[PDB]
RNA sequence: GUCUUGUAAUUGGAAUGAGUACAAUGUAAAUACCUUAACGAGGAACAAUUGGAGGGCAAGUCUGGUGCCAGCAGCCGCGGUAAUUCCAGCUCCAAUAGCGUAUAUUAAAGUUGUUGCAGUUAAAAAGCUCGUAGUUGAACUUUGGGCCCGGUUGGCCGGUCGGAUUUCCAACGGGGCCUUUCCUUCUGGCUAACCUUGAGUCCUUGUGGCUCUUGGCGAACCAGGACUUUUACUUUGAAAAAAUUAGAGUGUUCAAAGCAGGCGUAUUGCUCGAAUAUAUUAGCAUGGAAUAAUAGAAUAGGACGUUUGGUUCUAUUUUGUUGGUUUCUAGGACCAUCGUAAUGAUUAAUAGGGACGGUCGGGGGCAUCAGUAUUCAAUUGUCAGAGGUGAAAUUCUUGGAUUUAUUGAAGACUAACUACUGCGAAAGCAUUUGCCAAGGACGUUUUCAUUAAUCAAGAACGAAAGUUAGGGGAUCGAAGAUGAUCAGAUACCGUCGUAGUCUUAACCAUAAACUAUGCCGACUAGGGAUCGGGUGCUUGCACUCGGCACCUUACGAGAAAUCAAAGUCUUUGGGUUCU
């Protein structure tokens, strides 16, 4: 035969065998262990607010050459320290330290994007306004 | 092929097409039963009987000429062994090898081969207990094996 | 060990039709093999066949006529509601126009058209086209 | 060979085939009516003997057993019955 | 300017609700729709966006800027001075009152595989065998034939292009009979009926047939004791709230919806609706009896019985009636005895086990034989070197090395023979001869009769190294010593040498433990070699079964290398374990 039981009364083995083999899948294992909640900075939420601690100039990976502009953030919910990218041209100017940022994912299910080492997040808003809006120059960065 | 080996040998008897038979054999059905029963009292097994009736006499298969199989002939006359013939001969074999291992502890192959023989015993005994020719609490014990067979 | 005598019969038939032979020895025989072969004959996928009494299980000698693409068992013999013959025929057969899924029903062994007409169902057995 | 008669094999080929591989299996052993020199009492003896077959009255050897077909004693007369 | 199609920051009269707002309508009161006076588009205004334009992917090697920076880039990649990719302008693409981003999820995913994956080499067959649950498991038991009666579609003349029926042409389905043919059995309801005939010809082709009397013939039709192998599966029914889903009807102005609605003489009213289907696994009722399991008569305690006795209780209308109470009965159990009967055991699987026969083998264990060599030591002669290397040195040596002869001991090993040979579950196994059990294959007109296949759990065995404790300790030799080499060389090379190498009793549990190929079964193709058994002979050849392999082709298979299995897999299902 094909190395799996074919018998009419073989449903138990088939069901149990398949359960055991589903642990080899990536998404299944993460979903059942509860990795998103247990580890994972955001705790299985699409976004998270945090407080900017620092400004980091992260040297890009090879063969590109650049200093990608990033912020070390401490999230309000957990206290988990995290690095986030600050996208678009000269947007690090808007952030400043001790400014409340909303972070999002980068697009790759918790993998680092592009050539930026060790950065899995991005800034979306600073002090309750959009980085898009500040850089298109629609809204004004508040006093605090 | 074989239960406890890689051997795939096909050697066996080929029984002939003829059931009602044969035309060259003259001795009657009642005559041969006597010859069977005579050999049973003298202390032979159903297999040993049927060899002598093939060779010295002309009996092709007793089931043809007599009607019934030799075990039924003995079962009717009351020369039934306490435990079946094939089981007996396996136990006999076990007792031999067990007795051999007592003197030869380093005979690793005998230890192996003893596992196989005793496995066949346990499988047969399981069979007999189902079809109720051994009693339902019958058990092959290595201790009380030499007592039973001989 | 030998488990499906029907599987072995149909396998032998398939192998011979592939090699362009016009005859096959099958062994064992069985009621179910014979019943199956008669369904194949009735639709003209084989010719004559001849059971050979050997005072044992028997042998068959089928005659082949080139028309058979594929016979085959299904194993295990799934239970089939009347509703769900349409799924088995969709899966197994080359078209909606021809070829037969073959069932054991309490009515008898038979093609799936007969089972539609007679309004019966049971266990799937094999297929022919 | 694509087209062949399986139901009617030639008797030559069916003799070559092994005792189980023939269209119907059956034994290629036979019985013998052996006759010893001293006594004329006739004994049925099977070709593949296994037993060392002694006559009941005479008490002498008729055939010694071997691998297959039993080798009979030197002074005997036999015929397939 | 022919028939018309684009483009002009060229000019025309029309059209309009977005908005504002009479007033109605709407509503508990409003608000908003719906309706509507009056008022309300000329493009600068009543002004559409969000994302892109290298590829994937639809749209530019167009202009300016920056020069591996800033930045982009889901991914591949762009950017270091002509950037098709960054920041911009222009132009263009896509979707559009929406479009993007993040996270999760479904499809794509035959990348979870029941359908339906993969496991020689890409990840992956357990070192090997035993083995309980589990899964799976050969064939066989009323088959065929002859009848008969209603059905359902197409008929054949659908004749008016749409529907009708007679018998017949059929096909396909269904029921009941007969054929050595359970079609539960009997006990009153009822005999309805129709071979019961008190008025026979009421009446289309004698197969398209009655006015009812007299036991009837109860399978047409209800409740009774009487006992009824048991499942699985499948048909039909019933059930499985509504909403939701599919779905019929219906112009909510269309639609999502909703469950309304629609026709009158609109002046005293008529009318269609709010269907239907699916939803198993479980339970219930019902028809079928293939397939798959299950039980039955073998020490007969077996079956049928108007028998022929014993024995054991049960109680009805009576015998007035409660009650005492023996029987005849009338139905039950129960033990005998005679009777009837074909009296009762399926094959014997190119399934398995067991016996028997002659064998085969470097299979195993315990004893026992040799063999030369190696190192060493006694007795020997001899005289400078001998060892060792690519070349040297370390070392042994005129107290005689090495070389040579003689007789010894010790431990190990088992040459040559030795192979595309054998045996073993694998690891492994090779001097002789005994003893002990074991085993395959072959032969078999012997025996049992499904006892089997594969197996979570659980077990036996498992190269070398390694461990503990006794023996042993020749040789080789991790470590280590030590001479060369080299930039280094506590590496390769060279000389020694500890544990180790051997053995006993215990452990260990692993290896490229490899055919990197699970096992069992079947089938598919030529060939010659060879090993074991058997048979025939014209005695070395053939046939045969069983083995180790090998050669050709490729039918097929494969990503290919390649493969007679790695084939019989999208024409996808023989059984089963592991990954
Ligand atoms: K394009
Ligand atoms: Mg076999
Ligand atoms: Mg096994
Ligand atoms: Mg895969
Ligand atoms: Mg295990
Ligand atoms: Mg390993």
């Amino acid at each position: 035969g094909k190395g799996k039981p074919r018998g009419l009364n073989s449903a138990r083995k088939l069901r149990v065998h398949r359960r055991n083999n589903r642990w080899a899948e990536n998404n299944y294992k993460k979903r059942l262990l509860g990795t998103a909640f247990k580890s994972s900075p955001f705790g299985g939420s699409s976004h998270a607010k945090g407080i900017v601690l620092e400004k980091l100039g992260i040297e890009s990976k090879q063969p590109n050459s650049a200093i990608r502009k990033c912020v070390r953030v401490q999230l309000i919910k957990n206290g988990k320290k995290v690095t986030a990218f600050v996208p678009n041209d000269g947007c690090l100017n808007f952030v400043d330290e001790n400014d409340e940022v909303l972070l999002a994912g980068f697009g790759r299910k918790g993998k680092a994007k592009g050539d930026i080492p060790g950065v899995r997040f991005k800034v979306v808003k600073v002090s309750g306004v959009s980085l898009l809006a500040l850089w298109k120059e629609k809204k004004e960065k508040p006093r605090s | 092929g074989r239960m406890h080996s890689a051997g795939k040998g096909i050697s066996s008897s080929a029984i002939p097409y003829s059931r009602n038979a044969p035309a060259w054999f003259k001795l009657s059905s009642e005559s041969v039963i006597e010859q069977i029963v005579k050999y049973a009292r003298k202390g032979l097994t159903p297999s040993q009987i049927g060899v002598l009736l093939r060779d010295a006499h002309g009996v092709t298969q007793a089931r043809v000429i007599t009607g019934n199989k030799i075990m039924r002939i003995l079962k009717s006359n009351g020369l039934a062994p306490e435990i079946p013939e094939d089981l007996y001969y396996l136990i006999k074999k076990a007792v031999s090898v067990r007795k051999h291992l007592e003197r030869n502890r380093k005979d690793k192959d005998a230890k192996f081969r003893l596992i196989l023989i005793e496995s066949r015993i346990h499988r047969l005994a399981r069979y007999y207990r189902t079809v109720a020719v051994l009693p339902p609490n019958w058990k092959y014990e290595s201790a009380t094996a030499s007592a039973l067979v001989n | 060990t030998r488990s499906s005598v029907l599987a072995d019969a149909l396998n032998a038939i398939n192998n011979a039709e592939k090699t362009g032979k016009r005859q096959v020895l099958i062994r064992p025989s069985s009621k179910v093999i014979i019943k199956f072969l008669q369904v194949m004959q009735k639709h003209g996928y084989i010719g004559e066949f001849e059971y050979i009494d050997d005072h044992r299980s028997g042998k068959i000698v089928v005659q082949l006529n080139g028309r058979l693409n594929k016979c085959g068992v299904i194993s295990p013999r799934f239970n089939v509601k009347i509703g769900d013959i349409e799924k088995w025929t969709a899966n197994l057969l080359p078209a909606r126009q021809f070829g037969y899924v073959i069932l054991t029903t309490s009515a008898g062994i038979m093609d799936h058209e007969e089972a539609r007409r007679k309004h019966v169902s049971g266990k799937i057995l094999g297929f022919v086209y | 060979v694509l087209v062949q008669d399986l139901l009617h094999p030639t008797a030559a080929s069916e003799a070559r085939k092994h005792k189980l591989k023939t269209l119907v299996q059956g034994p290629r052993s036979y019985f013998l009516d052996v006759k010893c020199p001293g006594c004329l009492n006739i004994t049925t003896v099977f070709s593949h003997a296994q037993t060392a077959v002694t006559c009941e009255s005479c008490s002498t050897i008729l055939c010694t057993p071997t691998g297959g077909k039993a080798k009979l004693s030197e002074g005997t007369s036999f015929r397939r019955k």
